[PDB]
């Protein structure tokens, strides 16, 4: 939407170049008075596993970022990574800064922008705010 | 004047003596898992494949202390990286597969690696 | 033009002053007191009050606040332990009513030393961006070479 | 619009105008090419400067690592791209990349190629292996 995420100055000024790491989350920027290597955020995912087998994440595959979904009912061998095993989950209204299922499975919480919205475990109707 | 009662108290000097002092207080079946010895040790074979090949040897040794028959020579400690639970995720054996080699890494590392597959299992 | 130059002890305040006055790099002693000197730059005569930065004297700067048109705050760019302390001194100095409209010039000094913090780094640590009520400027300096000194006098004269 | 960010200053270094900044293709080091006639590289995880190379005495606009050869390519206002070994510290090769100073270099790890872009309005290709 090209809306300003941040403006950064440093007391180095005149920023000539940019480049980005191809494996991602470091960008480095060349200035008149020096160079800086900078580290960008998001290093880790937000998700939670309840007891209903709705393990909910945001982003990823068979889930959108804006909406909320995910399920994981698979128990295949401990030695490898298990499939996504997602089942579809209803409405959301906010972005997931952190998105989490209830630890015993009755609530879902999506948190975002100074607000939390509560959606119901497997029905996803707005429970609470 | 060397040997401290402490962990340290600071600075490279104290730190260098300290790994000597640690080897004393646990000599038993090599260092196993190398202490502050690791830092100088890489430069000791800067030419270049020989470091990995060596490193691979220690990592294999460390996994387990097996029966130690003909080319089953892994020393160090018996349990410290186990081998082979069926609930362990994503398992020990993944690292063990590297050691089985056709050349899968380069030849110096290869010769070390084939012996090392034989040695753990 | 009336100038008050302060900063923590050993920042380089007297070195700066006598470099400016004598074109010479003198061998300082800690200043228990002040030095006051007049310097000519481009038709301006700056009267600079260099007031010692050790604790006892630090407690006395407030007597030199009144009538001050501009403030030179000298920082030792190589001393990272005391930067917070500098920040604390300078922040409440900014709250002083006699210093209310005075031009604020920071010298990040000893820029000549290999690990000196940059002026940008110093600007972030001192909180300079948050001054909206008056003129401020930061200038990298080396008082021994003379680097940045006259760029300072220049900025100051344009108050 | 919201996004998971957290800007952090991994390492800073002060030097005359750095035209190019790079991350090492496979290593945790970042190389910055400076107008000091020097290119400098620092590994901004352990905060150790791994090595410096004096390409020219006039600005080095570009620098990049050709990680496989264990070499670094630089292009400076010598109008040359000079190549050095970043662990055996010596100049691997010297060649005239262009008729003008070299603004940027791009490295193809899968091919022997570097193409370099210069302000002689031309981009030229060089093969490190030849």
């Amino acid at each position: 939407t090209y809306r300003l995420e941040s403006t950064l100055n440093y007391g180095m000024e005149r920023v000539w170049c940019v480049a980005s790491l191809r494996g991602s989350n470091n960008v480095a920027l060349g200035y008149d008075e020096g160079s800086i290597i900078v580290k960008l955020g998001r290093e880790e995912p937000a998700m939670s596993m309840d007891a209903n087998g709705k393990i909910i994440w945001a982003k990823h595959s068979e889930v959108q970022q804006a909406n909320l979904k995910a399920m994981g009912d698979t128990e295949i061998k401990d030695g490898e990574r298990l499939p996504l095993a997602v089942k579809d989950m209803g409405s959301c209204e906010i972005y997931p800064q952190t998105i989490q299922h209830n630890p015993n499975g009755r609530f879902v919480v999506v948190c975002g922008d100074g607000e939390y919205i509560i959606y119901t475990a497997m029905a996803l109707r707005n429970k609470s705010f | 004047v060397e040997l401290i009662y402490k962990v340290c108290h600071a600075n490279p000097s104290e730190r260098a003596r300290f790994i000597r002092c640690i080897y004393n207080l646990l000599q038993s079946s090599s260092p196993a898992v190398k202490y502050e010895a690791a830092g100088t040790l890489v430069t000791l074979s800067s030419a270049p494949t020989a470091i990995k090949a060596a490193a691979q040897c220690y990592i294999d040794l460390i996994i387990k202390e097996s029966d130690n028959n003909v080319k089953l020579i892994v020393l160090d400690r018996l349990v410290e990286l186990k081998e082979h639970p069926a609930h362990e995720r994503v398992l020990q054996d993944l690292v063990m597969d590297i050691l089985r080699v056709l050349s899968t890494p380069d030849l110096e590392v290869r010769k070390k690696t084939l012996q090392l597959a034989l040695d753990l299992v | 033009m009336r100038i008050l130059m302060v900063g923590l002890d050993g920042a380089g305040k007297t070195t700066v002053l006598y470099k400016l006055k004598l074109g010479e790099v003198i061998t300082t002693i800690p200043t228990i007191g002040f030095n006051v000197e007049t310097v000519q730059y481009k038709n301006i005569s700056f009267t600079v009050w260099d007031v010692g930065g050790q604790d006892r004297i630090r407690s006395l700067w407030r007597h030199y606040y009144r009538n001050t048109e501009g403030v030179i705050f000298v920082v030792d760019s190589n001393d990272r332990s005391r930067i917070g302390e500098a920040r604390e001194v300078m922040q409440r100095m900014l709250n002083e009513d006699e210093l209310r409209n005075a031009a604020w010039l920071v010298f990040a000094n000893k820029q000549d030393l290999p690990e000196a913090m940059s002026a940008a780094e110093i600007t972030e640590k001192l909180g300079l961006h948050s001054i909206r009520n008056r003129p401020w400027f930061i200038q990298a300096t080396c008082a021994t070479s003379g680097e940045g000194l006259y760029e300072g006098l220049e900025w100051l004269s344009n108050s | 619009m919201p996004l998971r960010l957290d800007i952090k200053r991994k390492l800073t270094a002060r030097s005359d105008r750095v035209k190019s900044v790079d991350l090492h293709p496979t290593e945790p080091w970042m190389l910055a090419s400076l107008y000091n006639g020097s290119v400098c590289v620092w590994n901004h995880e352990t905060q150790t400067l791994v090595k410096t190379f004096e390409v020219c005495d006039l600005p080095v606009r570009a620098a990049k690592f050709v990680a496989r050869k264990n070499w670094v390519v630089t292009g400076a206002d010598d109008m040359q791209i000079r190549v050095f070994n970043y662990n055996t510290l010596e100049r691997v090769h010297m060649f005239e990349a262009h008729s003008d100073y070299i603004r940027c270099i791009a490295v193809h790890p899968t091919q022997p190629f570097i193409l370099t872009s210069s302000d002689d309005m031309l981009i030229k290709l060089w093969d490190w292996d030849k």
